[PDB]
Formats: C-alpha cells, structure tokens, sequence
RNA sequence: UUGGCACCUCGAUGUCGGCUCAUCGCAUCCUGGGGCUGUAGUCGGUCCCAAGGGUUGGGCUGUUCGCCCAUUAAAGCGGUACGCGAGCUGGGUUCAGAACGUCGUGAGACAGUUCGGUCCCUAUCCGUCGUGGGCGUAGGAAAUUUGAGAGGAGCUGUCCUUAACCGGGAUGGACAUACCUCUGGUGUACCAGUUGUCGUGCCAACGGCAUAGCUGGGUAGCUAUGUGUGGACGGGAUAAGUGCUGAAAGCAUCUAAGCAUGAAGCCCCCCUCAAGAUGAGAUUUCCCAACUUCGGUUAUAAGAUCCCUCAAAGAUGAUGAGGUUAAUAGGUUCGAGGUGGAAGCAUGGUGACAUGUGGAGCUGACGAAUACUAAUCGAUCGAAGACUUAAU
C-alpha cells in the first residue's frame, strides 16, 4: 500500500472503465474540447512511450507525427476529459520506456505486432 | 524556453529560414519567453526571394516550442523543435502558409489568423 | 592570521573550564559484586 | 473562529469539475478536545485551549514522553479528558461559543473556506550562504578562487567593523511559517481528514493548525 | 545504510569476508559498526539456505566466498555446503533473528569499541 | 573636479577596471501628493512636499567614460581609504627579453608603439552568523502563554468596462517564501543489455578487475527550470496644499484661540523573534517528611538524567520518537513504486536463437503486521519554603 487515507480519500476518482495497454502499443484517446462555443472531441492516435505513476497520480504519453514534426502528448491516466481509449495495435519491445524512439524517423522507428 | 541567441525554425513562408533571438519582450528583467509570446529577432538564413531578407530585424510568435506546455487538466504537450512565424504588429503573419502543426495556445493570444491558416492545431 | 597579543594566564584558565572528561557509567556486576560499564560485559568472568 | 490541529500524511491529487487538477495536502485532525479557557478576568485574555493527540495514561518508572505524567495527568483531569500530546494557542476563536470538555470535531470546516495553516518548516542543517540566502557563485574558471564564499562583509575604516545582519552561513532550515489564503477542497468526515489546496510546511508527521484566515 | 569508511566496492568485499566468517567460526569480534551491519548480510543469507532451491543456492554463491572447512577426520566441505545443510536445519523454526551482538570495552590501540556477533 | 599647503604614515597606510556583498545622503530617474501655466482634451513646461520600494540585457574597447543595437514604469546622482585584493581576478599601468619609428658620437632613451612575462598568511582579540553549558528570577517541578523591545515585508505593466479624471474588473513582469502531487534533474548496497581478460575443475550459471568498464531505465531523499501562496482591504496622526468660522487692524484675512480636510511616507494593521524585559511577568496542574540541640541537616517526592535502540533533528552538543507493563531499529511476512520476462526444464531450429511454463524473478531508504535478536541488571541528581509592614 502507499498510505491509508490516500487510497481511501483518492479512490472515488480512479476511473474503471478504460482498457489495459502497455508500452509499445497504438492508441486512439478521444480527448474532450471546449473551443469558443461547444464541446467537441478531437482525436490523437499515437505510439505509448511511458507510463509511470500510481493511484490518480498515474500517467501516461503518446507519440505522433503531424508534418514531419513529432508532438508527443501527456495525460492523466484517470483524467475525466479522456471520452474513451482504443487500443488499435500491439507492439513487441524489450524496454519500459521507448525514449531511443525521439531520435528515430521511418523504417528506423517501427515497432513490430503481436 | 527561448532566450538572447536561441535560434528558431521559421514555419511560415516569408522568405525566412532561420532567426536569432534579440530579445522577449513582455516585462523588465524578463528572462525567457514560451509559446504564445512575441520576441523580437533578426533573419539569419534567408531563402531567394520573398519579402523578409538576410540581416532584417523583425518580430515573431513562437509556435512549437521543444519543451511544450502544461494545461489546467495536468495534460502536457512537447514537440520536438522550436518554431516562430513573423507578423506584422497587427499580430497577422506575413507570409500566407504555415508549415508544421501548431498549439492550441495561439487563441489566447487572439491570432486568429495563424490559427486557421495551420494544418491540425493541437 | 597571528596573535596579536600572547594569552595572559587567566584567559587560558578560562578556556579550559570546559576541557574535562567524566567519569563512565559503571555500575556493579550482580554476578560478581564488581565495576563493569553499563550495557557491556564484565571482564572479570565475562557474563551478561 | 474555526481553529483546528492535525498532523501532515502527505500530497496527492484530485480532479475538479471542468477537469481541472488540484494538487493536494492530506491532514489527519482526529481527538481534538478543549482542554481549558481563559478568560479577560483570570488570565487578561481570552482564548480556548485546545489538545490533539491522545497519549497513555500515567505509570510510575515510564522512560519517554509516550506516558503523561503526573503534572499533565492531572490538568488534563480538571476537563474530562485523556492525555493529549499537542496543546496549542487559539486566540482568535470567541470562546463562548466553546464548552471545557468539547471535541472540536473536522466538520466545523466546510469546503469553500479560506484557511491558514502554520507549521515548523523542515530543517536543513549547517548550510551556507548560496543555499541559505540566495546569493551568486564567483566565477568557475578564468583564474578565479571564488566559489562558495560570501561576499565583502563590511567597507573599511569608516565603519571598522560589521554591521548587524550580515547573511552568512549557518543553521537553516526549521523555523515556524504561516502560508496563507488556502482552501479547503474536501472534508471527509468517516476518517477525519482535512483536503488542504495546495502544500503546506514541515516533514510527514508533523504539526499543523489550520485557521480561518484573518481577511 | 552505513558506508563505514571505504568505498563501494571495498565496502561490498569487506562484507563478502564478514559474512562468510560467521558461516565458518559461529562466532568473532568486530567493530560495532561493521557488525550492526553485517547482520542484514548474514541473515539474508540464512533465508536463502533455509528456502532452500536450486535458484536460491545460486542466489547465495553471489555472496559467499569460496573457502573449504575441515570437518573432523578430514571430511572438507565448503562454506556454502555448511549453511544450505547444516545451518538450515537448527534455523527451520525461527522467524527472525538469528544472529546476536553483544558489546565490549574500547580496544587499546584506537578506541574503536569491541563487539561479538554469534549464531542465535 | 583640477589645484594651493606639506600636518599623519619611507624598521611599507596594496594602484586602475571588473567580480562578490552591500550600506547611507537627497540636490528625485519611476511610482504617490500638490501650486502656477502661454493647462481646451491627449501629451507637456516649470516650482513645492516625498527616500517606502524599484531602478535592463548585449556589440566595440583592459578600459572608466563614450558611441551604437534592442528593450523598460524607469535605465537617478553622489559618499562610504575615488566602499570592498588576511573575499576573488590581474586585462591597463612603471621589473629583467626582443623589435619598429624617432632622438643620441655612444653607453642608452621615449617627446611613442609592439609581442611575452611568479598575487604569500593554519584567525589570537573586538566585530557578526549559528549553537551549547553555569548561575539567577526567595520551595522543587511540568506545560501553556502576555508582549516592553526588535527584525522583516513595502515594486507596478497591459487589457476590458464606464464611453479623458474619478469608479469598477481580468490578467502579466520582476522579486520573496514554503513544498515534491505533476513535468524534469540526480540517484556509487535497485533492475536489465553488453565488451576484453583472469577465476569458481569442465558445459551451463556466476564472481574479480577495466572511470560505477561501458550503455538503457529508476525508488526514497535532496532539488528548479516544476507546483502553490504573498505584498490585500483598511485605520490613526501629519507634509506640501485646499479650507471654514475669526479677530489683532470699525473692513479684509486658512491663524493668533478654535474647526476640518489632505501622500507609495510616519505610528499601527500582516509575518517571525522575543521575561538575562536583573523591571527576570501571567495562568492550571503535580509533590510536600524524618532528625536536631532547635541554628540546621539528610536523603527522598514530583520531576529529570546517565547508559542504550533511533530519525522527521543533527558538525558536536541540543531537539524529537522509544527502552520489555515495549513496535525504537534489525530480521521475518504481505504490499506500494522500479525493472521488463530469472533459473531449471520442454519444444522448434543444423545453427546463432525463438516460444511456452509465467506480468516471471529480483528489488536500498516508502506503507502495514509480527517480540525472533538488541534496547538487560543498575546508578546519579533533585523540595521542606528568609523578615519587614499593611490588611485578613
Ligand atoms: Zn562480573
């Protein structure tokens, strides 16, 4: 356990309705936004890098590639402006952290399946 | 976070390639700037043609910082290099392109018109 | 970096009205009536 | 109005509505009592006395501040209570709204609430001037053989001597601090704890007291 | 942890001889720095002769050192050999412990003060 | 400032510029308050009160100055041995080498340049930053406190509204302070991959040494560049001013008696320290006998301490958590977080290797249980309350 009185004040906040994933895998969060007027989500599909943490202090981030440019993103596992995750592929590595893949563009940063 | 003598990418097509920071503006003492501030810089790497030529001293918002930004949500958001457009004290850009994506950070700073020129605003 | 003065001999005795030492704990041994220190053994037929 | 007296559990995090974040300071603020008051014709001013922890009855031969004693034994006897560890001021709560013997209970707090909360900062030890105080380092390199130190402590002739507060190094570290304006996000009254926004002095395990704040 | 005045790797093959001297004589006289801390070797070690599988002997051959006992009437055996068959049959009903530390004078020739870690 | 004088220092009072750290004056650079204007508004010009806080980064030059570039509400001026070399640097300047122009018959030199070129000291006293011991405070203790006195903090951009003042809002810059939930750094007794070589007899598994051999991650703690908070609203008395009633002076006049009003400044308000504040304060609790030669004395009480297990505290000491009527550390058991699939075995492959058993196995500081080992037996200190007066 991390303490008595935190997991008992934080756990009506963690979130039990969104997939199991690990590192290596391809996601397709559906993030919540409020532009000028309304609601509307906006999807971000991306590669898992890390996830680190525990309890509603966990986390996670996704890495994608908008015009040649990466733009890594990072969320709060539990956060309540996540609508839903998809867990698209399943990638096969041998590391927690995929930090080598920053430095990687093409055939050189592909992981494989299954 | 950008400072005196960091070098941006420039992401519009003015004829620029390259700046160099000379100073962010904002307050006295102020020490570096982020996406969504304007800094004063001057061309180092211009392209053959267009309007903004090597050695112009100019004015541009940054976009795309390499260390990103923090949300209210505890989101983040990092990109991998840092990039500027240059504007025209209107707070409208100069060229009529932009290259690359972009923050969704840019409305607060009402320019409204780098916003809806840009591929996917994130 | 040197004395400027030398040290009369009442401002040396002074200094070293801190500079002692006492006496240890030292209680008797109940195995043999005796002195060893306080949570160690004793050195005269050693029992504990 | 409103003192309290708890102990420090540690940090967390919860999310508001709008999906905001809001870093977080749990405190435990359990077996307060009110132990004694005193009063404008007694004492020359009024305020209530108030104990925190509970802390085992008296036995002769007790080795550690575990066991009242029979000085404590006895004024905490006057009010109908048990030994308490902590016992503090609370001078800005109208003491007539408070009976000796009450239990100063966490919902006299509700979410909403402007508080302050003082505490013993941490403690850091011997430390010296560029830690202790917040000045620059000499140069690194080009010949220099001024790191660490502290400046020039005085002038020269006129005035032979330093002045009064010199910043140099020194003991830094556990002193008292208040931090004002904070907010109370949640009160959570099965287990007694207190969600404070935000954080708050001293190590996990230590004492805080929690005021409504004095704008 | 404490570092006791060396460094890390002196410090790791200092304790590497502490342990397996205890597995060897039952019995020695140290410092009372190096035996507050040589206990949590020797007594992590005890668990793995006493749990008692292949991958835990291979777990204590990491720790101790490579030293023959002559038993009586020249019947050798190694120190790793002693603790998985010999010290793991008296330690079978105790949880915790094992090891006791009892304190003596100052030495003579510095202060350091003296001290006798058993097998309990 | 350039000087006049030559009174102090030749058995030595260390230059210029820069760095670090400041501190005071006001003859005010910004911000606050006012009078006059040749002040229509927006901007000004001038003079008065005002020292609370604030008062920038570069290019060129050893430079100080100065000139430029880009900013700012602003880029104040001076003293302090032209502040500060037993705090630092050593670029200029006036040590020995060498050279150019120039002067000299010459040795040499500057009415001038050029390239190179040794900055010592273990703090005795006052000073000042921390932290202990002794005695005192008319009995001995344990807590909680009042606050005489002291130290901090004090800055002000833009935008929206009113629609230029006066009014209301929203957000920044720079500084302070507390903290590690978040994003990051470190993490030498944490996990994993890998090279050379010597070993455990060999295979397989492992150990030493190579910067921790090297590389990819990383728990606690410590941390900023990260996360929160602050300078808020106000009172009293005034400054320059603006006045009201009002005479000396049969009118007038802010003044002499009276009465108002008026500033980022003054005294508070906010935040810390504070009975050695010898004037040593106050509350509510605890303990309270024997013996004399009646002078007083002992041990004991309540309370501490020694010694030992410790960390949230720490140079030491002090502070805190505990000492068997015990969870204080270790071990043990179960976890959180970190690593990222152990060994053995079997299968597939000719082989390097892959798959399964199985989110496996290990895991230092973090959360809970458990007396298995150590905090054993003991010892030292520590009260019986002075006499005057006045009331009960
Ligand atoms: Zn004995």
């Amino acid at each position: 356990t991390n303490h008595k009185l935190i997991e008992a004040v934080t756990k009506s906040q963690l979130r039990t309705d969104l997939p199991s994933f690990r590192p290596g895998d391809t996601l397709r969060v559906h993030v919540r936004i409020i532009e000028g007027t309304r609601e509307r989500i906006q999807v971000f599909e991306g590669v898992v890098i890390k996830r680190r943490g525990g309890g509603v202090s966990e986390t996670f981030t996704v890495r994608k590639i908008s015009s040649g440019v990466g733009v890594e993103r990072t969320f709060p596992l539990h956060t309540p402006k996540i609508e839903k995750i998809e867990v698209k592929r399943r990638g096969k590595v041998r590391r927690a952290k995929l930090y080598y893949l920053r430095s990687l563009r093409g055939k050189a940063a592909r992981i494989q399946e299954i | 976070m950008i400072q005196q003598e960091t070098r941006l990418k420039v992401a519009d097509n003015s004829g620029a390639r390259e700046v160099l920071t000379i100073k962010v503006l904002g307050g006295s003492g102020r020490k570096t700037a982020n996406i969504g501030d304007v800094i004063v810089c001057t061309v180092k790497n211009a392209t053959p043609g267009g309007v903004v030529k090597k050695g112009d001293v100019v004015k541009a918002v940054i976009v795309r910082t390499k260390s990103g930004v923090r949300r209210n949500d505890g989101s983040y958001i990092k990109f991998d290099e840092n990039a500027c457009v240059i504007i025209r004290d209107d707070k409208g850009p100069r060229g009529t392109r932009i290259f690359g994506p972009v923050a969704r950070e840019l409305r607060e700073g009402n320019f409204m018109k780098i916003v809806s020129l840009a591929p996917e605003v994130l | 970096a040197v004395p400027k003065r030398r040290t009369s001999k009442t401002r040396k005795n002074k200094r070293r009205t801190h500079f002692k030492i006492s006496v240890p704990g030292m209680t008797e041994c109940p195995n043999c009536g005796e002195y060893k220190l306080s949570h160690r053994v004793c050195k005269n037929c050693g029992s504990y | 109005t409103k003192g309290i007296l708890g102990r420090k559990i540690g940090m967390t995090q919860v999310f508001g509505e709008n999906g905001e974040l809001i870093p977080v300071t749990v405190v435990e603020a359990k077996e307060n009592v009110v132990l004694q008051k005193k009063t404008v014709e007694v004492d020359g001013y009024n305020a209530i006395q108030v104990g925190f922890e509970d802390k085992k009855a008296y036995k002769k031969d007790a080795k550690s501040n575990k066991y009242a004693n029979k000085p404590a034994e006895g004024h905490a006897k006057k009010a109908d209570a048990a030994p308490k560890r902590f016992i503090r001021e609370f001078r800005n709560v109208d003491v007539d709204a408070y009976e000796v013997g009450q239990e100063v209970s966490v919902d006299t707090f509700v979410a909403g609430d402007v508080i302050d909360v003082t505490g013993v900062s941490k403690g850091k030890g011997f430390q010296g001037a560029i830690k202790r105080h917040g000045q620059s380092r000499g140069p690194m390199s080009h010949g220099s053989h001024f790191h660490r130190a502290p400046g020039s402590v005085g002038m020269a002739s006129d005035a032979s001597r330093v002045f009064k507060g010199q910043k140099m190094p020194g003991r830094m570290g556990g002193n008292t601090v208040t931090v004002q304006n904070l907010e109370v996000v949640q009160v959570d009254t099965e287990n007694k704890v207190i969600l404070v926004k935000g954080n708050v002095p001293g190590p996990k395990k230590g004492l805080v007291e929690i005021r409504t704040s004095i704008k | 942890y404490r570092k006791l005045g060396r460094t890390s790797d002196q410090r790791k093959a200092m304790l590497r001889d502490l342990a397996t001297s205890l597995i060897i004589s039952e019995r020695i006289e140290t410092t009372e720095a190096r035996a507050k801390e040589v206990r949590s070797v020797v007594e992590k070690l005890i668990t793995l002769g006493k749990k008692g599988d292949l991958a835990s002997r291979r777990n204590a051959a990491k720790t101790l050192r490579n030293v023959e006992i002559l038993n009586e009437d020249e019947t050798t055996q190694t120190a790793l050999q002693k603790l998985f068959g010999e010290i793991a049959e008296r330690y079978t009903e105790r949880q915790g412990g094992y090891t006791r530390i009892l304190k003596q004078g100052p030495r003579r020739g510095d202060g350091a003060e003296s001290v006798i870690i058993e097998l309990v």
